[PDB]
């Protein structure tokens, strides 16, 4: 069966970049919200 | 052999020819 | 006159016979 | 005619085999119309 | 004529097929719109 | 002249065919283009 | 001439002849043609 | 002229779509700027 | 010729049905910049 | 010639042929034309 | 008539020659016209 | 008579494909459109 | 009919699809709606 | 030359008779 | 039978042997 | 009647043997 | 010889055969290729 | 030379259709090309 | 019938030529449709 | 008959395709909800 | 030469011309 | 040369279409924009 | 009617025949 | 003329009509 | 071999003259 | 019988030149077969 | 050679018709790609 | 050689197309652009 | 059986020789 | 049996072809699927 | 044997008329396939 | 040999087209794909 | 056999001729894929 | 290689585009950042 | 065997195609989701 060992391959490389785009996801979610409550808690300290 | 021998064969290979060109011109689409 | 009128006879009727077979398988064949 | 028989077994073959084909046509016809319709319309109704 | 029988039977199959794909298309887009306007009316409310 | 038969038969053949084609196009037409001002004005509206 | 005698004999039984053929011709094409317009046409209502 | 007819309904069936439109576009705008301006006001009074 | 004959008729025909839908293409894109501006001219003003 | 006749016939039964052919492509390729640019329009006019 | 009695004998002969020829053509179109439909209403079922 | 035999297994052979194809057809077309609805609602939920 | 079965099905499993996009937008808008309502309140109360 | 005049003249004449068939259909056929 | 016999008879079978190929060349598109 | 029987013997021969190839070539082709 | 005068007699019926056959070529060819060309040209304009 | 007055003649048709074709191609592609870029700008003032 | 052998011989032929077509038949058209329902169903599995 | 197997195989092959394509909807669908939900709730959250 | 030397290869020109006949008639699909 | 004249045609009419959508999209800025800065400046007066 | 009469016409007969082949092997495209 | 004459005549026109129609059978597609 | 040649001869004509017919028909079908 | 002999000799000529179409048949067929089937599966990887 | 002649007379016509097929594809190509790349530019230029 | 110099003007003939086709985009791009900024500056600044 | 042999010889050979025409011309046709 | 020896050698080649096909449509169909998964995650995650 | 002879006499004449052919044959052959291929390949270069 | 001669004309034949539709490749897909790339970074900038 | 020396020598042209078509196809179908490859890949890289 | 010269031409037309594109985004953005930071810097100080 | 020979050629020249194609992905890509953060992460910093 090729067929078969063909969607194999392309649901394992789409695997694969499911597990780097949730890496840089976090990256960037990390840093908007990061500066978002840096700005937020020093101006409410102030 | 006889004239008539030669007549009547002739007639009978006449007919056959005439039915097998029939037969390519009917083939004909 | 005579073998010419059998001879044609002939000629028509092989004509017919086969042109039966033509018609019958083009018909079918544009059919589908 | 000595061939008119034959003229005339063709001709009462002819019309039969014209009500062959005509019923065979709608046939095929009918299934095909009706399966690129039944895609069609269920594409367009989403 | 077989002909004329066929076309009224390609048509009658046609205009059922639009019935069934309308029938669809209204379940489809009530969701649709009922979904979209409860997300808006509830942040415009509360 | 069997030419000329042969010739009207298939012209009458044709302009039956024309006719319920016309027909049927209409409908099918109507169908589609039917779903489609509906989907779109139903998201403009809403 | 015996060649003059077998030609004008022949061209009796020519007229015979292409009388049949055109007798089944005409009925032949007006249906071949028919089943090709038919499938034609429903095709372009589609 | 079939088309011309065809080309006519499909106007007038466009016509009857965008008068159902305009009306649910009023009693959308209507409630949700009716919202908007209450909420203002209130709090304006207050 | 039949051809130029043909020809220049299937021309009109063309001419014909754009003057059809580009009345039918009025009526639609009124309605819809209508409908955009109503709803973005009101939250504007109110 | 003895069968100038039969060539004269043909040669004047060709011009007939040619006539009707002519005709029935104008009435085929109209209504082909016609059904292509009509749906072609109807899409394009929304 | 010698021509006569060649002619009589050759219609018998013509009737088994054309009863073989219907034979073999009834199972080969019933083959070919098969793998024909076969051919064309899996391509359709897609 | 050998064309009847013809006729009748070929229409007999096109029916038995008719079935089956349209029994490929639902389960084919079922896929492709339970997959468009699935990601379509998924994301209006989501 | 295979056709009015396959299009009951389909109707059938788009229902079914709907019921399951408004059990999750339930969900995800009482949660959003509920952070901006807990935020809301807590803010005016203190 | 008798039996060749005419002999020609039977072959032309066939060809004559038979071309008004194969014209006709095939004209037919593409003017469809 | 007689050569006149067998003359009249081959002419005969000559013309209807060359219509039928006519009709073939002529069947031919 | 002899000289007939053989002749057409000699054709329906003939159609047989050139049939088989015929219809081998259209199979093979059409299966494609 | 015998044979050199009759194939000289045969290449004067040849050039009247031939000539015929010339005259209707033509005329049958200028109106396929036209009706070809028409269909072809027409479509193309589309 | 007949073959000569057949390729003029051709020559002569093919010339007519290309010239009538470029004409139609104009206004169908204008029209086409006109209601696109309408839209488009329509939108964008809007 | 001196040629009757050559019949028989024809008919044992024919029947294993269909064996022949059927088999080649049914592997060209099983790689042909699943080659493209693979390309299909990756392409909507996205 | 070859023609019922065949399409059998035929059938089995397109519901094991439909099996792997809905594997891979899921994985792909999956991953684009969960970043979608995961961005706005972590804003509406924080 | 001979009546029967003129029959008997008239007979086989027959046959031979019949089996071409047969396979042009054959070799038409 | 058809198809420059055509090109020409084609862009002098876009240039046309540009000449009324900055006229349209103009009044429409100087609209909203008028309504914003008129709101703003009685505020900041009160 | 005499032995050379048949030999003139057989000639006269065969090539027409081999004429009428010529345009049928000729017309196959 | 002669039997002979004859005789040979025939056979010169068989084998020639066999390779015309051996053309027209070989130009079968 | 007389009447060998000129009948050989009658032959080649008939394909010559048919032949400029089929070509014509053919490079012009083609070329459109 | 003169003619049962001729015929036994044509026997024996007619297996000596089936034989050798078969040979040729066979080599032509398994090249024009695999340079078709070549074309097509190419295309259909595509 | 006695139809050297006629051969001759082939040849001197056969390079004649060769060089008229040229021409006549030339400008039916050039027609037909010219419409094709006028209509895809255009679409592109928007 | 003739198939040389066509190939040589269909270049050409593509060469001036894409001269006309890039004045078309840069006109079209160049109102979107321009309108884009204006109505996005006008509102940053004012 | 001699008329019979060489007759059936010129039927192959023209066979042969037309037969390498319509096998190159098929051939280079389909190649294309 | 030539016919035999014909059949196998085509079967061979038949299933040749379709082991390289199928290879290569892997290879193609992963290539296009890898560039557009990388294109919607690569946005997705940004 | 005069059979012998008339056959080698044949056999001489049979190598005229296969150069004759073949003269012509490969001409012809050279400029249709060019015509085939140039219209080919100016599509494909599209 | 005429047939290597026919041959080697026709391969020196197909080698100048594909080198000149190469060429014609080149110039076309540039302009399309340099057009698209042009409107899609003009608004990514813009 | 007399014409067993024509059946050798095409034998031996036969397996040259397949040499010729071998080679001329797999030149045209290597530019063909190639195109068509090359059009496609551009297109999916942007 | 025509095809890897391609390749290459359009990717260095590409690296050209990316090189214009980002110049003007710095532009853009910093027009709009420095309005915003000026805004913001003199409500503040003031 | 040329099959076997074309089929890996045409296989390697997919292969390096994909290869070229993926660079101009990368690039493309590359540029979008820069300029994208750019202008993202400058407006959420500053």
């Amino acid at each position: 069966d090729p067929a078969k060992a063909a969607f194999n391959s392309l649901q394992a490389s789409a695997t694969e970049y499911i597990g780097y785009a949730w890496a840089m996801v976090v990256v960037i979610v990390g840093a908007t919200i990061g500066i978002k409550l840096f700005k937020k808690f020093t101006s409410k300290a102030s | 052999a006889d004239f008539d021998t030669i007549y009547q064969a002739m007639i009978q290979i006449s007919v056959v020819l005439c039915f097998a060109l029939g037969i390519i011109a009917g083939g004909q689409r | 006159m005579s073998v010419l009128v059998y001879s044609f006879a002939s000629f028509v009727l092989g004509w017919c016979l086969r042109s039966g077979i033509t018609y019958f398988t083009r018909l079918m064949e544009t059919s589908s």
